[PDB]
């Protein structure tokens, strides 16, 4: 009833993953000029979803 | 393919300064099915 | 001496990373997010 929403997927990353390969890091996305160092915020996100 | 292939070979040699010159092909050992990209790598000896 | 190896991307936590060692008289391959150290020996 609530949803379920122990499953997460990947929706950000910065390249096309090769076959049979595995990206578990869940660092902050990086999707601008900002350094990123955390605390995201208006272009940084989190990678699972 | 993510697939890390090893292959190894045990050779009695008889230099000590340089590899010898010889043909000796490694038979391999393993496949492991992992999944990382592999960018680097170190070498892991012992400090008795 | 020579044991083993560590292959890897960042050799540290933010990323996954292999690990073989020949010790005892077994091979202890293994994939981790190790936090390598600076200085990688066998503790013996
Ligand atoms: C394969 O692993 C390498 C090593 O991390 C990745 O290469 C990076 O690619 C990004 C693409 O945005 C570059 O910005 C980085 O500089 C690269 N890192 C380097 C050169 O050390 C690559 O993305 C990985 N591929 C997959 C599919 O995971």
């Amino acid at each position: 009833v609530g949803g379920n929403y122990n499953y997460l997927y990947r929706l950000f990353r910065k390249s096309n993953l090769k076959p049979f390969e595995r990206d578990i890091s869940t660092e902050i996305y990086q999707a601008g000029s900002t350094p990123c160092n955390g605390v995201e915020g208006f272009n940084c996100y989190f990678p699972l979803q | 393919d993510g697939y890390f292939k090893i292959y190894s070979k045990h050779t009695p040699i008889n230099l000590v300064r340089d590899l010898p010159q010889g043909f000796s092909a490694l038979e391999p050992l393993v496949d492991l099915p992992i999944g990382i990209n592999i960018t680097r790598f170190q070498t892991l000896l012992a400090l008795h | 001496i020579i044991r083993g190896w560590i292959f890897g991307t960042t050799l540290d936590s933010k990323t996954q990373s292999l690990l073989i060692v020949n010790n005892a008289t077994n091979v202890v391959i293994k994939v981790c997010e190790f936090q390598f150290c600076n200085d990688p020996f066998l503790g013996v």
